[PDB]
């Protein structure tokens, strides 16, 4: 005859949640850029024999 | 499909609520609390 409980109490649970986070960067670009191809010496030849 | 139909989405302070009693008035309970709102930083023309 006994009936059960509507509900059962459960236990509480607290979560507590930590995320760090550091970003460091160094960028540097120094000097001098010079051209890498450059023309070259030409030579032609032309004639009419007749 | 496709690449019309429209519907509506909800924005503001929206609460749903679910509870259920014991003998002793302890309370088991199902709650959403929702607070949204819109932003012009995020929005797209299309």
């Amino acid at each position: 005859l006994a009936t059960p409980s509507p509900f059962d109490m459960e236990k509480m649970v607290w979560l507590d949640v930590n995320i760090l986070e550091i970003r460091k960067s160094v960028l540097e670009n120094f000097g001098v850029d010079w051209s890498k191809q450059i023309p070259g010496p030409f030579a032609a030849f032309g004639k009419d024999f007749v | 499909a496709a690449g019309q139909n429209v519907t509506y989405k909800d924005y503001g302070i929206k609460l749903e609520f679910e509870p259920r009693v014991d003998d002793d008035n302890n309370v088991s309970m199902r709650v959403l609390a929702d607070v949204s709102d819109i932003d012009p930083a995020t929005s797209v023309s299309l």
